[PDB]
RNA sequence: UUUGCUCCACACAAUAUAGAUGGAUACGAAUAAGGCGUCCUUGUGGCGUCGCUGAACCAUAGCAGGCUAGCAACGGUGCACUUGGCGGAAAGGCCUUGGGUGCUUGCUGGCGAAUUGCAAUGUCAUUUUGCGUGGGGAUAAAUCAUUUGUAUACGACUUAGA
RNA sequence: AGAACUGGCGAUGCGGGAUGAACCGAACGUAGAGUUAAGGUGCCGGAAUACACGCUCAUCAGACACCACAAAAGGUGUUAGUUCAUCUAGACAGGAAUGAACUA
RNA sequence: GGCCAGCAUCAGUUUUGGUGGCAGGAUAAAUCCAUAGGAAUGUAGCUUGCCUCGGUAAGUAUUAUAGCCUGUG
């Protein structure tokens, strides 16, 4: 409903995650993900990174710049999953692939947004408890990603302003909430409980 | 064939207290305190008095169930370790050459070298871990004993020396050389 | 399907030399009348030397659960073909009607055995009427008393694409 | 007030289609806060518009307009059928239409 | 079918491509790691290549059988003025 | 100094149990569990709300905090007693869960008349409160 | 190379839309656990309460929203200024001080609407560029040709020349 | 490579099996509406991230006829089952079940 | 009277809801009511032993200060 949902990657199964941004890209609904690194997928992490082995061995033989690209990112691991669920070779596929941005933490223009989750791809809703998952962030150092460490640093820089923002917005709201219980008793009051508001 | 419920018991002794929240385990004794993470099996503690500590699986398969019981011996031997502490002895077993060990300090790391085993002109470093003491026994020769209120860094710091003496391109059943846990058992 | 269990009775052709032959009986369990009747020439050509185009059905009817609203122990005996041989099997199956019981013995038959509705034979649905007869430990676990238990980890259906918060799964 | 609006918002996703031939003739579209086929009885037969801007100026407007009508649901979730007079251009799919509540039985 | 004798690959695959570089200058793609706790200072400095000549010295390698005696070596002279500083950039840690 | 574990609060599938139905022809329906038959199936009994004595998949209900004293495999009169005596439905309409249901069907059977009173009052009253706020 | 170039306010044209039509409404972490409130000896603490979905919350009445009178409050909100602080991951945003001015449907009044003829998006958005107004701001380089050999098949590269 | 009966391809498009002369469904004048076949309904992709009972964790899991492969022989991995013996008169290991041989 | 539409009343084909009256079966089976009998995963009562003055533990006890099961009507 938004004209922007923004998406916590936190928590999320990489496969049915992608499944549910690719059709929501087709309707003409712009995507934000965040988070990248914080993304889960099911299985171990010695599965998952031998998987990543054996694509990264596929490549032209006379010209190993012509074959498939191997990206490490955990945000470019994320589009290379989306990517195989849309028509990326037509121009309705890339029309659909420019309503959506991904990345890893989350940068300035939206750390002072809403961000949503998706309870289809939710790892704590969907996998049965003592199955093994792995995160995205390491498996993507093991791969050859440079800036775990970065990005570590700098959310850990935003958890620190974010929590002073919440600790104002608490005390307002119990301000708020005193007014709105004091405010009852009154014949006003009273008319929006028969009404229901 | 998940089973209903499936129960175990800890006992806690008097001078021992615990603490346990969203899988997070401290137990407080006279020797000390030792904390552990459980976070990965999906167990459920529950008090019933100051004395006993009940951990169950509730709707558990075998694989889930056999999980249970090592919760209960972990949290025992915590408890044990901060009330009688841990012990272990070695013994140097050697045939010709002399086998000699000390205590050394490279940049405050208190590590402990081994000198001469089987001739070897190499020096064999062996870290000494948090916690762990390292003493040599009087009137008991070539003996090395470890303390410490962890079993676990007591028994792996314990092992890093056996295997660090290891001997290669041998006929190991002749060559029987090298330093081997002899006994094990509680510091009171 | 959802089975219903059937009484059905026939006779071989009556003749001149053995006028009104002799009622057999036999209780199926089926989803329709046609299924049943089918199944009853079925095991009856295994007994007698009788087919359909020499015999007839005499009747037919429908057998309901005289306490369907009670919570019943059965032991059920069967007998199925797997990849290679053939098998007898006692298990034990807690319900409140036969019917219900019976389609718990199908689907357990094919999920761990992979034992189709063609393999296997009924033998005969018995309800233990005693406690301590039960000697199935899956079904005894049920019989203890004052009997609870949680039910840890709620996953709660979602009606939207999108949520605003963080769920829980407290219960 | 702020709000001017009389129709229901909605989204033109594709023509009616098997795994590799589709059909222009008839339209798909989903209704916004409508997942039910039961619920979507409600708007069978109700205009559907599908305004669009030009640059050219014709009948002393830049602002033109196509109109259609919902025949049936589609799916378990709430899709509907729709026929437009001419159909639909390919390049709308994910754009916005216009439901209205005529002709009304309320 | 397989090749009738073994031999190694001839060059090296990690010096490519064998193309002109970008610049007459070549490019610094690396420092030495920095510790803070010691004074400012320089890690590089530019010079031009003037040519080579021979020096002697004594060998001062035990165990050698070239140990306490002359040995004739090669070396090259690169001519270094001082430079001259003319500014600072600074430079911020990004995902990117 | 004493041991500290945090208890949980789980509610118990047990015999005297509230359960809430929400799928079904009895949607929306209080029930009582009468007797287990595996662990996902029970046998339920509301004879108060109309709900037939069935048994019923545990995926079909939900778990109530209120829990009442009934015999192991009671039949529907005896239920009946039990039910009225411990007063069920008072103790499940005080509940704050009970008045959310109850102002959700409130707020869909208003007229569009009534939404614009609606308007109105909140307005009136909204002046109210942001004054106390300065 | 005939007064060109750049910034600001609006003036008129042209251009185009992957698709405005009340509001993208900001803790973190756990999920075999948490949120909020409250008290204390400030903790892995005591007590109370909440969930079972945003089906929420905020906003929302007036010629797409006019012209006027009064009452109660000194509040709410828009625009243009102003004070101070914070934000570098792509900060280009957030918060705050002071006055001016507009509106206020918190309450009570008085006038206006028609004829678009029984519906026809019935036009109220933001993209880019061009030509004319006047209020400020700034007065360069590159290439060819020539020359060099640390370069070179030709281009390219590297040097020099008021 | 060579025969028997029938149905097909050749002479044939159309829906399905990704792809294919022969398989599955169905055979064709030009259009509209409705309903289906075989095959399908996470996304590509039209259609339930439907409901229900179980089974499976694989450092080379598996995933649908024709069809684009795997065996003998093994596993105290896990599940269900068969037969025999011990065990309320206290077995097994060092207070409740336990041991052995087999089936899939 | 050419172009494009709106509504009403009908005809042909079809799709999706609300609702009424009947028939059959063990003339549904149950629930419920009456009645006879019985059992335990044994309710009240009683007894026994340790027990922070009453909560346990096991013996008796078949409806009592809970109930349930089976037959028949
Ligand atoms: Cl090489
Ligand atoms: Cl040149
Ligand atoms: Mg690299
Ligand atoms: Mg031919
Ligand atoms: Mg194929
Ligand atoms: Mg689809």
């Amino acid at each position: 409903v938004e004209p922007v949902v923004v998406i916590d990657g936190k928590g999320h199964l990489v496969g049915r995650l992608a499944s549910v941004v690719a059709k929501q890209l087709l309707n003409g609904q712009k995507i934000v993900v965040v988070r990248a690194e914080e993304l889960n997928i099911s299985g171990e992490f010695f599965r998952n990174k031998l998987k990543y082995h054996d694509f990264l061995r596929k490549a032209t033989a006379f010209n190993k710049t012509r074959g498939p690209f191997h990206f490490r990112a955990p945000s470019r691991i994320f589009y290379k999953a989306l990517r195989g669920m849309v028509s990326h070779k037509t121009a309705r596929g890339k029309a659909a692939l420019e309503r959506l941005k991904v990345f890893e933490g989350i940068p300035p223009p939206y750390d002072k947004k809403k961000r949503v989750v998706v309870p289809q791809a939710l790892r704590v809703l969907r996998l049965k408890p003592g199955r093994k998952y792995t995160t995205l962030g390491k498996l993507s150092t093991s791969v050859g990603w440079k800036y775990e460490d970065v990005v570590a640093k700098l959310e850990a820089k935003r958890k620190v302003s974010s929590a002073e923002y919440y600790a104002k917005k608490r005390a307002f709201t119990k301000k708020v909430a005193s007014a709105n219980a004091t405010a009852a008793e009154s014949d006003v009051a009273k008319q929006l409980a028969a009404l229901g508001y | 064939m998940k089973y209903i419920q499936t129960e175990q018991q800890i006992e806690v002794p008097e001078g021992v207290t615990v603490s346990i929240k969203s899988r997070i385990v401290k137990v407080v004794g006279p020797r000390g305190t030792l904390t552990k993470n459980l976070k990965h099996i999906d167990v459920t503690f529950t008090k019933v008095n100051n004395q006993l500590i009940k951990v169950a699986v509730h709707n558990g398969g075998r694989k889930h169930v056999a999980a249970l019981r090592t919760v209960k011996s972990l949290v025992d031997n915590m408890i044990t370790g901060v009330t009688k502490g841990y012990k272990y002895k070695m013994r140097y077993v050697y045939a010709h050459f002399p086998i000699n060990v000390n205590i050394v300090e490279k940049d405050g790391a208190k590590f402990i070298e081994v000198r001469n085993f089987l001739g070897d002109k190499k020096i064999r470093n062996v870290p000494v871990r948090d916690g762990v003491t390292i003493e040599f026994s009087t009137n008991v020769k070539d003996e090395i004993v470890l303390s410490g209120n962890s079993v676990e860094d007591v028994s792996q710091n314990a092992a890093d020396l056996q295997q660090i003496c290891r001997v290669r391109n041998k006929d190991i059943r002749k060559f029987l050389d090298g330093i081997y846990v002899s006994h094990k058992g509680f510091i009171t | 399907a959802h089975f219903k269990e059937y009484q059905v009775i026939g006779r071989r052709l009556p003749t001149e030399s053995v006028p009104e032959p002799k009622l057999f009986r036999m209780r199926i369990f089926a989803s329709n009348e046609v299924i049943a009747k089918s199944r009853y020439w079925y095991f009856l050509q295994k007994l007698h030397k009788v087919k359909k185009a020499s015999g007839e059905i005499v009747s037919i009817n429908q057998i309901n659960e005289a306490h369907p609203t009670k919570v019943k122990n059965f032991g059920v005996w069967v007998r199925y073909d797997s990849r290679s041989g053939t098998h007898n099997m006692y298990k034990e199956i807690r319900d409140v009607s036969r019917v219900a019981a019976v389609e718990t013995l199908y689907q357990d038959m094919a999920a761990r055995h992979r034992a189709r509705f063609r393999s296997i034979h009924i033998l005969k649905v018995a309800e233990i009427e005693k406690t301590a007869d039960v000697k199935r430990q899956y079904v005894k676990q049920f019989l203890t008393k004052d009997l609870k238990f949680p039910l840890p980890h709620r996953v709660q259906k979602s009606t939207k694409t999108f949520s605003y918060k963080r769920p829980s799964t407290f219960y | 007030a702020e709000s001017h609006r009389l129709y229901v918002k909605g989204k033109h996703l594709s023509y009616q289609r098997s795994k590799r031939v589709n059909n222009p003739n008839v339209s798909l579209i989903k209704i916004e806060g409508v997942a039910t086929p039961q619920d979507a009885q409600f708007y069978l037969g109700k205009r559907i518009a599908y305004v669009y801007r030009a640059s050219k100026e014709v009948r002393g407007s830049k602002i033109r307009v196509m109109w259609g009508k919902v025949t049936r649901t589609h799916g378990n979730s709430g899709v509907v059928r729709a026929t437009f007079r001419n159909n639909l251009p390919a390049k709308t799919f994910g754009a916005s239409v216009r439901i209205f509540l005529y002709p009304s039985n309320i | 079918s397989h090749r009738k004798y073994e031999a190694p690959r001839h060059g090296h695959l990690g010096f490519l491509p064998r193309k002109r570089a970008a610049s007459i200058r070549a490019r610094v793609k690396a420092f030495p790691k920095d510790d803070r706790s010691k004074p400012v200072a320089l890690t590089s400095f530019l010079g031009y290549k003037a040519g080579m000549t021979t020096i002697v010295r004594d060998l001062d390698r035990p165990g050698s059988k070239f140990h306490k005696r002359e040995v004739v070596e090669a070396v090259t002279v690169v001519d270094t003025p001082p430079v001259v500083v003319v500014g600072v950039v600074g430079y911020v840690e990004t995902p990117r | 100094t004493d041991s500290i574990v945090k208890a949980s609060n789980w509610r118990l599938v047990e015999v005297g149990r509230v359960v809430l139905i929400k799928k079904g022809q009895s949607a929306g329906k209080l029930a009582a569990i009468v007797e287990i038959i595996d662990q996902k199936k029970v046998l339920i009994d509301g004879p108060k709300a109309g709900v037939p004595r069935q048994a019923i998949n545990l995926g079909q209900v939900v778990l109530t905090p209120l829990t009442f004293a009934l015999p192991r495999g009671a039949r529907t009169a005896t239920v009946s007693k039990k039910w009225a005596a411990a007063a069920v439905c008072e103790k499940w309409a005080a509940s704050s869960w009970a008045k959310k249901i109850a102002q959700r069907e409130r707020r869909a059977a208003l007229t569009d008349f009534e939404r614009f009173q609606v308007m109105v009052l909140r307005k009136q009253k909204r002046y109210t409160v942001k004054k106390a706020l300065a």
